[PDB]
């Protein structure tokens, strides 16, 4: 359980948790995470070619959009099962779009 | 293959189309919700943009 | 309260009335009487038990049969040319004629008189010739009332 | 199922131009 | 024994009784997104399994005053940020789970109020199963049923012209749903993340009767002043006059079969299976 | 354990209760009682064999029948005016009367003396007149009831 | 009792009889045309109606004369700028109504004849109301049925094989339609506008059949020389030989399930439950 | 009395054999590949018929042993340039055909277990006519159905913890089919091409049964350990631990309603409907 | 094998055990006993053969129906308290109260003695009063066991 | 009905269907 | 099926699909 | 469910739908 809420003896450790499993993309915005995002598309390529990145997040009263001015420090983190974050992708934003 | 990059080699099999070699990677494309890792292998050409 | 008493089924009279006028249909020669009003009761039960939790009542009807031997003109002409008219044929309309119909009938030893009254009682069908040899002709009428407007002990 | 081709192509007309925005103009 | 839907203060309780073998709830557990790879070169698909699942509860069940009715209809329409919480009276289930209205349906809530029945409510609910803690939203709307407590007839004006719908076979039907909340996918969670928005919903009346008496004026006056007119950005009010409680609405017939007139072999009269309404601006 | 015995039809006493006073509802001059609890059994088989795994019930109700020979207005009125009320009309409301009903019975030996107590009976029909010509009007009662709350010995 | 559906000169009436309390004459009224609005920040939408309602008549009813039956479809699937005029017996509908054979359907007119059944024809109409004064159109084209004094059986001809169909349990169905008309949405006005195109019309003949002698060969002549050969721009000559007055037609079974051979356990013979065929060029 | 499917040395007769008045055999008869036009100045349109019909087969009988239900599934299911031979017990028909499971289905063989039945199963098979000589392909891949000789309850494991599915009322279903393969028009030649592909196949075991006993821990067990975890790229093992021969398969449940729990009026206990699961990558 | 020979109908002697403890549950006075075997058979027809191909059973139980005219408050309040219980209301509980059931039956001239045994037999149903006017009450039994266990010769 | 980025990509054609001849 | 300005944006792929085993 | 070229173009919205009150 959680600190405080087991009575000792009461409870197995870390229950009711288990194994991380399933691929884990975390969007970092000038070092604080963004925690509604449902997508994400990375892109890296030889020269000729642009490496870019596409988040996907939801949004409320346009609260997250102003995160995200251009210029801005964006990092993508990947984890797959209970590997260790690697950061996949580091880049500025160009683009900020919210729709209907 | 979230440690692959561009310029690195992978070994590629596909028995449907006779395909047996170790190639370059142009590009890498990593989606999540699909959840895919799309490998451009040997050179990335472009169509309207080049 | 009243003790529960004996009927005798040939102490009855029955009488047929016109709603618009309150004025009699000529109607005589019973056998038979069956008056039963009924809901159609919803038994309802619950998720996780066996056992019934509400029965709740809809789609009230008074049941209407009766059993007669001697033949109407006038209920007869009365039913072919519905409300407020009387007709010698089959009519093409969608009204049928309502009947108010009462019956009064004595207890067996005098305890009281029960009076049932049924509102805008109608027949689907009508038997105008029932014979058969060697009888006088028996007419079965079948139909539905919309409720009862009286059950009560109407002695003095 | 009827198509409006002025809206397909008014739609995609970001997503057109992005690869040669990426590689300069 | 009684099933219980609540937001903060308001609460109300749905009975969950039916006839025989009926099937009061359904629980369906779902992972629509899991990914099943659609080829490659095994017999078997790969599959990744990385995110939250569905869980949906269809409740059926009968309620005993349409008050309460009304007051279901609020609650599953309103936009808020307070945590709709189910409480399923069956074992299996915890005590309490965290709910939205049906995830992108328009009815997540019928309500019926059948011909020859009194103060007896059909109710369907269903319901998305959503995280607790991720009930995320800006806006606040509550939603009011308009009621008054005449006896009067069910009034369409349009166009300056009254009908009134005949009594006779008169069922009604209410739909309630919020189409445009979205349920959305989380990387480690059981449950989904619940975007609450307070925007545009579903709200529909659909009435049946049989038109007896003076049939081509009632039809033609509907027909007329609703179906070949143009009615603007207005549309018909629809008022109840206090059956069931209810009062006045802003409506209009939507779609490519709202209303239909029925006429059967052998009979004297038409039937209108259905005539359905679709609630309109009016909340200002 | 008691031994089975014999049960003569004419011994049985019947009364019916207002389930809120517990109060009598006057009846009399029966002549038929049947009074069955059932369930609804679901019967249920394996994959990979013909005969059953598992039976369970469900659904319960208890069928009450009666036929009876007097008639009670107050029994009538009780039906017709609903929970804790008596009419002389049809009364336009979704609650039905529910009734609670005892039968106590000697056997026909004194070995011993059956009461069965059934909860929350209610009838879909109430027989109102049931005349036939040269007889005294019986009366048939269907219903359902929730459940047996006694069946004991209650000699002592 | 008979409704007239009528185009200059041709007249059809048609008895409107059915049994028991089977739906003689559904109409549908609908705005297929109402913006309702999708989103938006109130709790009920915005909505807009600016243009034509829709009117949909649907007829049941038999026919007592084959020679009737294919006036009416000759009348149905004829292009011509005339108007076709309706007129319903009863009092809820205006004396005459303007009418388009449905509007985007290949099935406007159903005519069964089944098995028994001598001189009754089995009758279902989808109309579309218009405008009366909207009906515009540059050519003529007068659909005319082949028909044929004779006894003989259904005979199919394909690449010099001719195959007769079985007399037993025999029942034929024609279908017809125009879903190559335009009918298009005015505002201001009450019923669209009706674009009458010398264009593509839908033809199809169904037949239903038991297969009871001579099994292998029937069935095999039939799959053989239609099925399983290629018939290029020409396709199969299907003779009625006067069965319900009925002449010759060119025509070709078209998609995946125009025909099935169905066995049935316990049962020495073959049901055909159906044979499709659509009526191909052949007017010069 | 039994139809042969075979392919080389491997063969599995099929007894065409069902109650009453049931459908045995249908032979659906199309030409999915003419093009007859939309449009032009006709009344009828003008077609053209240049490439191979299609020739459907569907069987329903019933198998009296399991191995021979596996060995129809494993037979069904493979990967092989060896033409798949059907032989029909039927004259309308010729000796052998050749077949591919049915061209674009998830479901072209159903296999029924139901519940009180012993060496019992009933057998739905949907083919396709193919070419004889034009089979095409590389790869072989050797569909088995592993099995072993036990006594034990199906047993479902997911995340170290193991449920056991009720005895009572159990019923199962596996379905089989091979959408990944190409059945494609060749011109001037009666039948198509067949491109045997060493792609993923579909297989899925549909459970139905109700819960009598331990409801809460039985259903909780299940819908905590398979549907409120993630599962990762692994899944569920899924063993029979004997009953039918069957032995254990990896699995997963994919989409939005592969489990129901159902709750009827007046019931103690829970119907589960279906429980669905996929067959996922194992085969090395 | 033994020869073919009448069976009267009382000489039968039913007995009813509790599975748990296999101790008798008193049950007198039978007046008629059936007892069948059962399956369901699939009749299989084939593709052009107009006969039968094969035939198969597939869900088998014994249809046991019982009249008898002494009352047993084990039997009653047994089967109320569903498996290994006794009680005197309904329960609110999805398990039947399985029955084992043996009927012994000599035959008319001494040939054989019949014994026939049936495990878990359950009744959707129990009656618990059945009176009419001039009778003693007379009680029907209709349930389905899951299997024959016997069926004897078990003369000496 | 199909939409890009929540814009409809059917076109508004004002051509009616009405339903097909029941059978 | 589907039409840009009546076009078919429908690919002739020459691909069979026939009906699924009954259930 | 729609493809250009084996390639879906369906956007893998993580939007749920569930079943409709049932009626
Ligand atoms: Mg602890
Ligand atoms: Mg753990
Ligand atoms: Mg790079
Ligand atoms: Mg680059």
């Amino acid at each position: 359980p959680q600190l405080g809420d087991s009575k000792l003896g009461e409870s197995q450790l870390g229950s009711p948790g288990t194994l991380k499993q399933g691929v884990e993309w975390t969007v970092v915005v000038d070092g604080e995470e963004q925690n509604n995002v449902w997508d994400v598309q990375v892109v890296d390529t030889a020269n000729p070619f642009g490496d870019y990145a596409v988040f996907k997040m939801d949004d409320r009263g346009g609260q997250a959009f102003e995160a995200y001015p251009r210029g801005t420090r964006v990092e993508a983190y990947v984890s797959e099962g209970t590997e260790p974050l690697d950061n996949r992708f580091t880049g500025y934003v160009v683009e900020r779009r919210e729709n209907e | 293959l979230y440690d692959a990059e561009p310029g690195d080699t992978i070994d590629i099999t596909i028995d449907p189309r006779g395909i047996d070699e170790e190639f370059v990677i142009a590009a890498i494309e990593y989606r999540w919700g699909v959840d895919e890792t799309i490998l451009t292998v040997v050179e990335k050409r472009g169509d309207v943009d080049d | 309260a009243t003790s529960p008493e004996g009927i005798w089924s040939n102490s009855g009279a029955l009488t047929f009335e016109d709603p618009a006028d309150d004025s009699e249909i000529l109607f005589a020669g019973v056998r038979d009487v069956t008056i039963t009003p009924a809901y159609e009761h919803a038994e309802l039960y619950t998720i996780d038990s066996t056992f019934r939790d509400e029965v709740k009542r809809y789609e009230h009807n008074v049941n209407v049969e009766i059993t007669y031997a001697k033949f109407s003109l006038e209920f007869a002409q009365e039913w072919l040319g519905g409300p407020g008219a009387t007709a010698t044929a089959s009519q093409d309309d969608s009204d049928p004629m309502k009947f108010n119909l009462e019956n009064v009938t004595p207890s067996a030893s005098g305890g009281f008189e029960r009076t049932t009254a049924v509102e805008n009682v109608v027949f689907p069908e009508l038997p105008l010739d029932s014979a058969t040899y060697g009888e006088y002709e028996e007419y079965s009428l079948t139909g539905s009332g919309r409720s009862v407007t009286n059950l009560a002990d109407t002695s003095g | 199922a009827t198509i409006d081709g002025r809206q397909i192509s008014e739609s995609t007309g970001r997503y057109r131009s992005d690869p040669s925005r990426r590689r300069g103009i | 024994v009684d099933a219980t839907l609540s937001r903060g203060g308001t609460s109300v309780d749905i009975p969950l009784v039916e006839e025989g073998g009926e099937i009061l709830l359904s629980s369906t557990f779902g992972k629509p997104e899991v990914n099943v790879r659609k080829s490659g070169g095994s017999l078997n698909p790969r599959v990744i399994d990385s995110w939250s699942g569905l869980q949906t509860f269809q409740l059926v069940g009968k309620l005993y005053d349409y008050s309460t009715s009304h007051q279901l209809a609020d609650l599953v329409k309103t936009a808020s940020t307070t945590p709709l919480e189910l409480q399923i009276p069956q074992d299996a289930y915890p005590d309490t789970v965290t709910v939205a209205p049906a995830a992108g349906q328009a009815s997540a809530l019928t309500l019926e109020y059948p011909a020859g029945r009194k103060d007896l409510v059909d109710v369907s609910l269903s319901l998305t199963r959503v995280d607790p803690n991720s009930v995320r939203g800006v806006g606040d709307q509550q939603a009011t049923t308009p009621t008054t407590t005449g006896t009067g007839p069910v009034e369409v004006t349009a166009g300056g012209t009254t009908v009134q719908l005949p009594s006779s076979g008169l069922s009604v039907e209410r739909t309630v749903g919020r189409p445009n909340d979205a349920v959305r996918r989380v990387p480690r969670q059981a449950d989904p993340r619940y975007e609450v928005k307070a925007k545009v919903t579903n709200d529909v009346f659909t009435f049946s009767f049989e038109t007896l008496d003076n049939i081509p004026a009632t039809l033609n006056a509907l027909t007329d002043n609703v179906f070949r007119e143009q009615l603007g950005r207005d549309g018909v009010t629809l008022d109840f006059n206090g059956l069931l409680g209810l009062g006045s609405v802003k409506a209009i017939p939507v779609g490519s079969s709202p209303f239909r007139q029925v006429h059967q072999a052998g009979r004297g009269w038409v039937t209108v299976p259905t005539l359905e309404f679709r609630r309109i601006y009016s909340n200002e």
